[PDB]
């Protein structure tokens, strides 16, 4: 929820599920998914970012 | 019965050869120096089956494929 | 035809229909994302199943997913 | 120089000299010590 | 904005005929057309195959495919930076306007569109496919 | 001892019953 | 593999041969040579230039199966 | 298993036999104190050697007259043949569990730098040579990070699949 | 305008710096890896030059000075290959005695056991046999010792280092600009005349000078050490004229055009030498004269700055008909700016002239002792071969490169190209109806004669003692190059090659040359070639053809030219790329020769090869091929299992490297089937479950490890099924050829 953050993804169908990333930014306006993650490791589609709502980080 | 008679110099028959495709020298060979013309040699082992569980005559084997017949339908 | 769909993780990115070779997919408002539109799939009868839309897409995992369904002739991409 | 120890620092040049090493280990030790079949002396 | 009709008096592109057009499948069961205006007479590749020379002003071409009118139109987006409509055909003679549907590109978001296959949950929110059994549905994305 | 002409219509005739009976279930299985 | 090792062990008992079993299979050209190789040799000659036997039935299945495995590649 | 050692075996002196003869026969076509001469006489003496350690070194021999190895470790051990393969058993393994536990230590340092990829194919040539010569110690090491805790990381910390 | 030298001076800096970089020729590269996937592409991509950048300039200095390169390692493989003539061979005792002693260049160290592939060769040495017929090129050249062959090996080396130093040269001191590569003009005169042109002459001037009195003293039976040296044969002119009593006259009769009195030295007597079985020296001295002169003339044909000559530009662009459009227009500006295409050209006739190559060198045997050196030919002849067509299915590789990278629609409106375009469909579909018309009437006489000789009916076959397929045309040709000397080539002693007919050419109780007969299995075999052509042409023709677009992906050339599939879509749309059109190609290319060389193999073992004895010619299977090549079973029989008799029985010998590479090579092609038959999706989630299991260790690298693309897994798998076949073949066709042979 903070900035620089170290958070675990609880999203199972995440490439990062079980993984830490940092809190980019935390979008204010109340979409859905407002937490950006970024993470050191990429994806099979090679992105480093996805973004999760508040239930699915938690903080390390 | 001449497998039964023979079992371990006969070779036993598993159906017989129609092909109307076959020159002469494949009749003589698949006939193997016999009088039922052209057959397959069986490799399934039916016979020794079919012997060790009491069947000795073609009136038996004959018998039994009706009944299964029979029993298929 | 093939079926599509959005879901609600969609940033709203719009690589989607751009990568659509066949006009399946469009743009619509929306509130759920901060580029405050969503992709829409209103001519899946026209998608030929070729999943460029999938590889553009880049949350994880996919906001758009193509499920191939009944086979057409637009759908087999066939010219004749 | 630097470069060029880095150069041969990469992972295919080191694999080189390590596997000529190993090979070259390998090959003076059947030298040496002919058909080995057993651990006996 | 409204849908723009289909001018079949509109010239073709100079072109001297390929393997790759239409086939017996634009007489009975449909084919689609792509009118766009060019600013100058120039050499553009066609998507059957080969080079053709779209005239200056409006122009008109016939294609068998919507994924070919499509490509074409691309083309002429990224290229020429020009513009076009696409319409499909059918053998009756009924012309349905497509592409662009409500005369903004699909890419750009416009007012008065609908969501339709929206999902209000992520894509592993999805039931199992034991939960779907003798229901008719397609699969766990169907409900 | 071979088996007699009488006993192979028999037998085919057994056989061309059980078809019938086969084609029954394959449209009773069709619908 | 193990329709291999049972056909190559029961052929050197059946002919008598165990040791030829027992010298060839710990290497794979021993395989090669001494099971696919020297058993093939009446089966290939099922019908040649010179005539044909009760084995070219045999022959060309063998090549009929080698036909079809190359179709499926 | 009914074996026959190899020092009394009579297939395995046919063919050390059979062996020299074929070599010997090749040597008859060369002139003495010639290259091939001088090369087929040590592949001659190589073979009486080899043939001498695989007797004098107690191996079982077959009805086939080759050496074969035993590697139950109470057959080997109460019959003299942990040569064979308890013994090389054992120095695999050690050299395995160095070799692994060396990759192990130069992933786990290279873990810690700001460019973590970059060792992985520019190698720290000290570095790998550093810890691979402390890669001698590696069961006590590996065994207290066992028993520590610390040598596997928790099934929370790893990613699975969706089941 | 005009033809000048012009470079850049000092463009790129020699520095090891980017050798610590990998990936820095690359935009997307540069930044390192995050996956495995970046190390399979640094090798993929090293050598894409037009992908590295879209300046044609640094694409040609590039070019320039990789070929640079090249030339420097093949130059250091032929002076390694001149050194261990000179160093670890038998060649002077073979020079002794050339038809008892195997050629051998090859020796290992004892270790490991591995000192048994010594074989015993003959010449009182031990080695490796070869067949590579450098043994025999030497001794045509005139080489007598091994300090010939070391002043080769060092003069080789100084030249490969001068080939490595022009290629830093004219990339990081003096690279030349576009304008300079673009002479197209001045580089075909300078390459007509000065390379080929003055390369024969020069080749001719050797001859004459050297290879012709050195092999008429080793023909005559002199001693190889008695003979004179070269230089000897160069300064004293009686020495010359004792064997050539024209050198006697010296230079004036070719000045005042009494060209006549050089007839001994010079000759057009045809046919083979019957002391060694080759081409006769004298005839090859004339042969390369003559095309000196031809290449020397034809060099002049460009206009570069001296007004005259041609342009060819202006020769393509007059060139267009009624049925043509524009013709070739636009076809000079293509090839002057696409590398690729140039590539396409350049390979296509390479690999043709290769395959020229291996035919004409079996027919006309040119070295003295190569005929009957049955392992040499049979090497050369499917070396050669197999050269030929991977350089042809790399000709269609970049043939379609240039059409979907470099084509141009503007620069190609109405002409050969673009109406090519324009009927691909009739194109490929009427070479598919010729390959299928083919494929039925040529391997479906196969499967007739198989299942007629099945069914005990060989008066049913297709065959010589049967219904009969003679193929006439071929036998007309061979009978009028019989005749060729009464009445169409008067002044030729003899026809070019003794397999249109005659007597046969024995070199020490083996056969050389001998007429080879065509008859039924002749037929259908050529019918059998022909077919697998066809097919290989319509897969490396149909992606080149529709590398742009399809009726089933109408944006292709968006999508590249190595692209795996455009999805599950369409019906499925995997191998749509003109790469995998290539990845296919190569398979049907293996066929094809596969065919081509089994049928040199048998066809030479049967009908040509063997002994000469009093009564008559044995060969080495006895005629078979006339009577069994007419089935699939005859060929499985009496080629394959009958000849691999030699490669399975050589475990003992020295020829046990054979069947240990003969099984490998059936590994390596049957572990090629994996890659093929599967998928990377299985691969990456196994993948997954073993990074699970290194995590748990904490042995997870941080390069993420990830299944080879779909692309690369075809690329090794079709790698892997090449190396394997064609391997297994070497191995079988090596131990066979040097056991019986
Ligand atoms: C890197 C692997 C490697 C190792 C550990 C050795 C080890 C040894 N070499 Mg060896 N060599 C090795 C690679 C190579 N060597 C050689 C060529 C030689 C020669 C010519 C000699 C050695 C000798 C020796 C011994 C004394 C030095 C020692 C046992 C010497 C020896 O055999 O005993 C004194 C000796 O004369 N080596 C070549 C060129 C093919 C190699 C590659
Ligand atoms: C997993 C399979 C496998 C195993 C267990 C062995 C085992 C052995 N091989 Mg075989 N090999 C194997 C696969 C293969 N081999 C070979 C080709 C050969 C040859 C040609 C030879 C062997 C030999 C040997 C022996 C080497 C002993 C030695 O050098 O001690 C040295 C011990 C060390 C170096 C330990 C390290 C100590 C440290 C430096 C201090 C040993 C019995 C040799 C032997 O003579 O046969 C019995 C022999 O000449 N192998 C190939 C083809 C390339 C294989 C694949
Ligand atoms: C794969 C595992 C394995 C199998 C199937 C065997 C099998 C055998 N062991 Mg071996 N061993 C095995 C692993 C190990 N063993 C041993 C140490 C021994 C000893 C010390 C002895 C055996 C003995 C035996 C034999 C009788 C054992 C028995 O139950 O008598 C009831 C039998 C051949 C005995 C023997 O050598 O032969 C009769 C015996 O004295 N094993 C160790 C070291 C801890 C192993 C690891
Ligand atoms: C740091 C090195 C290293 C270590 C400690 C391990 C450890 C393990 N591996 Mg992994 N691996 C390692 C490198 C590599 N592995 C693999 C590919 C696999 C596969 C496919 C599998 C394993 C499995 C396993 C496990 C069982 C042991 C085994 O199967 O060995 C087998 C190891 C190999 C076949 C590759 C080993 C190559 C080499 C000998 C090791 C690498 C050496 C380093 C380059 C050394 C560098 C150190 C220097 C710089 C100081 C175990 C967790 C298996 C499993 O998950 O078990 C549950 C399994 O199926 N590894 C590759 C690509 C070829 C590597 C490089
Ligand atoms: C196509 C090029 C080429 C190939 C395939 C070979 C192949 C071979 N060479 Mg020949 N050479 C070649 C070009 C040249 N060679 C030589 C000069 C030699 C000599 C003098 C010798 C060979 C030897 C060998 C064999 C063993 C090499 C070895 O084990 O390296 C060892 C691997 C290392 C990493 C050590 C390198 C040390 C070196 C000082 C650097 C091998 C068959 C040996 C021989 O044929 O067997 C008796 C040998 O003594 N080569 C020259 C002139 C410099 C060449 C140009
Ligand atoms: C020591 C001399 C030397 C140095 C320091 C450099 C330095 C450089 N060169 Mg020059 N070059 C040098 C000599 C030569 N150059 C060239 C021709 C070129 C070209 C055409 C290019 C360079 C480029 C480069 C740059 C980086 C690419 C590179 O080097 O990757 C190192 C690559 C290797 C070490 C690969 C090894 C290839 C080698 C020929 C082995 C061939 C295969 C073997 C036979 C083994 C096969 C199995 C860098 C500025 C490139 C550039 O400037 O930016 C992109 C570039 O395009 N060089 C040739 C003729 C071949 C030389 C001899
Ligand atoms: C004069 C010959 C010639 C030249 C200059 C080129 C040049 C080029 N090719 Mg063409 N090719 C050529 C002949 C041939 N081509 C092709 C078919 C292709 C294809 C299908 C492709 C190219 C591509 C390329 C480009 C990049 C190549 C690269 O990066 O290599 C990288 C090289 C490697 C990564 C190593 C390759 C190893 C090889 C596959 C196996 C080697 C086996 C060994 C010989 C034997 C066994 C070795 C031992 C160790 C086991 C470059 C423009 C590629 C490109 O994208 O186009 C622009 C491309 O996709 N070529 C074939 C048929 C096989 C040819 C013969
Ligand atoms: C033995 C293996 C094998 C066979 C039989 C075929 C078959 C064929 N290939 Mg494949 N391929 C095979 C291996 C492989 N091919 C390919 C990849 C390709 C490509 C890329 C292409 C082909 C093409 C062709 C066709 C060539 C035209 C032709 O000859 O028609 C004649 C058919 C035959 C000769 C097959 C044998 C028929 C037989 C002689 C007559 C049988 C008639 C029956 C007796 C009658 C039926 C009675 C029954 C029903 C009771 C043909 C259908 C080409 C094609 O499709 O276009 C023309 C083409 O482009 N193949 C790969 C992977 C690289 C293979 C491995
Ligand atoms: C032995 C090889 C197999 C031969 C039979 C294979 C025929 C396969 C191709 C189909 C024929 C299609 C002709 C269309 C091509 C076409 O445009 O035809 C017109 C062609 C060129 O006519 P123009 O006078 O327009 O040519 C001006 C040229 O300078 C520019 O191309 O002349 C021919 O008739 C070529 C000969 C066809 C015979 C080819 C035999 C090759 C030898
Ligand atoms: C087996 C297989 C794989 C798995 C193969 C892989 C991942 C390649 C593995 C190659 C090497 C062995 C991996 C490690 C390379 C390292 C550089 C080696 C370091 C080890 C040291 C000893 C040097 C695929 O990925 C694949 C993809 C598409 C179609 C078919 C297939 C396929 O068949
Ligand atoms: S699968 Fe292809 S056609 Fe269908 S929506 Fe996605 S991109 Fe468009
Ligand atoms: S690509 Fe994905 S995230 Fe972007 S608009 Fe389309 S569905 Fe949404
Ligand atoms: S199977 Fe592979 S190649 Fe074929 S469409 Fe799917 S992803 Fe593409």
């Amino acid at each position: 929820r903070l900035w620089c953050v170290q958070v675990k993804v609880l999203r199972p169908e995440s490439y990062w599920f079980n993984e830490v990333g940092k809190v980019v930014s935390v979008d204010q306006s109340g979409i859905r998914y407002p937490v950006v993650v970024r993470f050191p490791t990429v994806n099979y589609a090679g992105v480093s970012t996805n973004n999760y709502s508040l239930e699915e980080v938690q903080e390390v | 019965p001449q497998w039964v008679q023979d079992p371990l110099h006969v070779r036993p028959i598993a159906h017989a050869i129609w092909d109307p495709h076959f020159g002469q020298p494949a009749v003589e060979a698949f006939t193997r120096g016999g009088a039922q013309g052209p057959v397959n040699i069986a490799t399934s082992g039916v016979y020794q089956w079919w012997y060790t569980i009491g069947l000795r005559t073609n009136q038996d084997l004959f018998q039994g494929s009706v009944f299964l017949t029979i029993l298929s339908g | 035809s093939h079926a599509v769909k959005i879901y609600d993780t969609c940033i709203g990115c719009t690589q989607c229909v751009r990568a659509c070779p066949t006009d399946v997919l469009e743009m619509v408002p929306w509130d759920g994302c901060k580029a405050s539109q969503i992709a829409s799939a209103p001519r899946t009868e026209d998608c030929v199943g070729c999943k460029r839309c999938e590889s553009a897409c880049p949350t994880d995992f996919l906001s758009v997913r193509v499920y191939l369904g009944s086979e057409t002739t637009r759908s087999m991409g066939l010219a004749y | 120089m630097k470069n060029f120890t880095t150069y041969l620092s990469t992972a295919p040049v080191v694999a080189l000299i390590w596997f000529t090493f190993t090979a070259g280990l390998l090959i003076e030790i059947n030298r040496f010590f002919p058909d080995p079949l057993v651990f006996s002396f | 904005w409204k849908p723009p009709t289909l001018d079949p008096s509109t010239p073709s592109p100079i072109f001297g005929g390929s393997t790759g057009g239409l086939l017996r499948k634009a007489q009975i069961e449909e084919f689609y057309v792509i009118t766009w205006d060019a600013k100058k007479e120039q050499v553009f590749e066609m998507p059957t195959g080969g080079a053709a020379i779209m005239r200056s002003g409006p122009n008109l071409l016939k294609l068998a495919r919507k994924e070919q009118c499509l490509a074409l139109l691309t083309q002429l987006r990224n290229k020429f930076k020009t513009d076009g409509q696409i319409y499909r055909v059918f053998p009756d003679g009924e012309v349905q306007y497509l592409h662009p549907k409500d005369g903004v590109y699909p890419e750009k978001v416009n007012a008065g569109r609908t969501a339709v296959g929206a999902k209000d949950r992520s894509i592993g929110k999805n039931t199992n496919p034991v939960a779907v059994k003798f229901t008719g549905k397609l699969g766990t994305y169907d409900v | 001892m071979p088996l007699s002409d009488s006993q192979i219509f028999i037998a085919l005739f057994i056989a061309l019953l059980t078809g019938i009976l086969a084609v029954r279930l394959g449209l009773e299985l069709y619908s | 593999w193990v329709t291999f090792y049972f056909h190559w062990k029961h052929l050197g008992i059946w002919q008598g041969n165990v040791n030829q079993f027992n010298e060839s299979s710990t290497y794979l050209m021993g395989w090669l040579r001494d099971y696919l190789w020297l058993n093939s040799s009446q089966l290939i000659n099922g019908y040649n230039p010179f005539g044909m036997n009760s084995l070219s039935v045999w022959a060309w299945m063998f090549l009929f199966g080698h036909l079809i495995y190359a179709t499926g590649f | 298993s009914g074996l026959t050692p190899c020092s009394e075996s009579k297939g395995f002196a046919k063919r050390q036999k059979n062996e020299i003869k074929a070599l010997t026969k090749r040597l008859k076509q060369y002139e003495e104190g010639s290259a091939p001469s001088l090369a087929l006489k040590a592949t001659i003496e190589r073979t009486e050697k080899r043939f001498a350690n695989y007797g004098n070194a107690g191996l079982l021999c077959g009805t086939d007259g080759l050496p074969h190895l035993i590697s139950d470790p109470g057959l080997a051990l109460r019959f003299g043949h942990a040569g064979e393969t308890l013994i090389p058993t054992v120095g695999f393994l050690y050299i395995a569990g160095w070799i692994g536990t060396a990759g192990r230590d130069y992933l786990i340092a290279s873990k810690g730098e700001a460019k973590p990829r970059e060792k992985e194919y520019i190698i720290d040539v000290p570095l790998a040579l550093k810890i691979s010569a402390q890669g001698a110690g590696w069961p006590f090491r590996v065994i207290r990070e066992l028993q520590k805790g610390t040598l596997l990381e928790k099934d929370s910390n790893i990613t699975v699949s969706p089941r | 305008k005009k033809v000048k030298i012009v470079v850049d001076g000092n463009p790129v800096e020699t520095s090891f710096e980017r050798w610590a970089k990998p990936g820095h020729f690359s935009r997307t590269l540069s930044k390192g890896p995050s996956t495995t996937t970046w190390i399979w592409n640094l090798h993929a991509d090293a050598h894409d030059f037009d992908s590295h950048t879209s300046d044609l300039e640094e694409i040609s200095r590039k070019v320039f000075s990789a070929h640079f390169g090249q030339l420097g390692i093949i130059l250091i493989w032929l002076s390694g290959m001149y050194f261990h003539g000179a160093r670890f061979s038998n060649y002077e005792a073979w020079l002794s005695d050339p038809i008892h002693i195997k050629p051998s260049a090859q020796v290992v160290w004892p270790v490991v056991g591995q000192e048994i592939l010594n074989g015993d060769v003959g010449g009182g040495f031990q080695g490796v046999q070869i067949t590579s017929g450098f043994f025999q090129l030497w001794r045509a050249s005139g080489i007598t010792s091994e300090l010939q062959l070391y002043s080769t090996a060092i003069g080789g080396l100084v030249l490969a280092a001068a080939m490595f130093f022009a290629g830093w040269f004219h990339y990081h001191k003096a690279a030349p600009k576009l304008e300079w590569f673009q002479n197209v003009e001045s580089m075909l005169n300078h390459h007509l005349a000065g390379l080929l042109g003055l390369g024969s002459l020069a080749w001719a001037g050797h001859q004459i000078h050297v290879s012709l009195p050195i092999n008429k003293l080793l023909d005559a039976g002199v001693d190889p050490k008695e003979i004179p040296l070269p230089h000897e044969f160069i300064l004293n002119r009686d020495l010359m004229a004792q064997l050539y009593p024209s050198f006697s006259k010296g230079l004036a009769p070719f000045f005042t055009i009494n060209w006549s009195e050089y007839s001994d030295f010079l000759t057009f007597q045809g046919g083979l030498n019957p002391v060694t079985g080759g081409l006769w020296l004298s005839d090859q001295a004339h042969h390369h004269l003559a095309i000196a002169v031809l290449f020397l003339v034809a060099g002049h044909q460009y206009r570069t700055n001296w007004g005259i000559g041609h342009s060819i530009k202006e020769i393509l662009e007059a060139h267009k008909g009624p049925f043509t459009g524009e013709g070739h227009k636009g076809l000079y500006e293509i090839l002057t700016t696409s590398w690729h295409a140039q590539l396409a050209i350049n390979l296509a006739l390479f690999g043709s002239l290769s395959i020229i190559v291996a035919h004409h060198m079996y027919s006309m045997p040119p070295y003295p002792y190569l005929a009957t050196d049955y392992g040499t030919q049979l090497s050369i002849f499917t070396h050669h071969t197999w050269i030929g067509g991977f350089c042809i299915v790399g000709a269609g590789a970049h043939a379609a490169i240039f059409m979907v990278r470099d084509y141009d629609p503007t620069n190609n409106y109405n002409n050969l190209l673009d109406r090519v375009i324009r009927h691909r469909d009739a194109i490929v579909s009427h070479l598919n109806w010729v390959c299928i018309f083919l494929g039925f009437h040529s391997f479906g006489l196969y499967i007739h004669n198989d299942t007629m000789s099945a069914l005990g009916r060989p008066q049913d076959m297709f065959s010589d003692t049967a219904i009969q397929l003679q193929p006439v045309f071929a036998q007309w040709i061979q009978n009028t190059h019989l005749s060729a000397p009464q009445f169409t080539a008067p002044n030729a002693l003899a026809p070019t090659s003794p397999v249109w007919g005659g007597d046969v050419v024995a070199v020490g109780g083996k056969v050389a040359a001998m007429p080879i007969t065509l008859g039924t299995a002749d037929f259908m075999v050529h019918h059998i070639h022909a077919f697998t052509i066809h097919v290989t042409v319509l897969i490396l023709l149909k992606g080149v053809l529709y590398a742009r677009s399809s009726r089933l992906i109408p944006d292709k050339a968006n999508l590249g030219f190595r692209f795996p599939c455009d999805g599950p879509g369409r019906g499925g749309t995997c191998q749509v790329s003109a790469w995998d059109h290539v990845f296919l190609g190569l398979f049907w290319m293996y066929n094809s020769l596969s065919i081509a060389i089994f049928h040199f193999s048998w066809k030479m073992q049967s009908d040509v090869w063997g002994t000469v004895n009093s009564t008559g010619v044995s060969h080495i299977t006895g005629g078979n091929f006339s009577q069994s090549a007419n089935t699939i079973n005859g060929w499985l029989r009496d080629f394959l299992w009958a000849q691999s008799s030699q490669v399975i029985q050589s475990y003992g010998s020295a020829l046990s490297a054979y069947g240990l590479i003969f099984l490998g090579a059936h590994f390596i092609w049957a572990f090629s089937l994996m890659f093929l038959f599967s998928g990377r999706g299985y691969w990456q989630e196994l993948i997954e479950s073993i990074v699970w299991a290194h995590n748990k260790l904490k042995v997870a690298p941080s390069i993420q490890p990830r299944a080879l693309s779909i692309t690369q897994g075809r690329a090794v798998g079709v790698a892997h099924y090449l190396l394997g076949g064609i391997a297994t073949t070497w191995s079988f066709f090596l131990a066979r050829i040097i056991a019986v042979g």
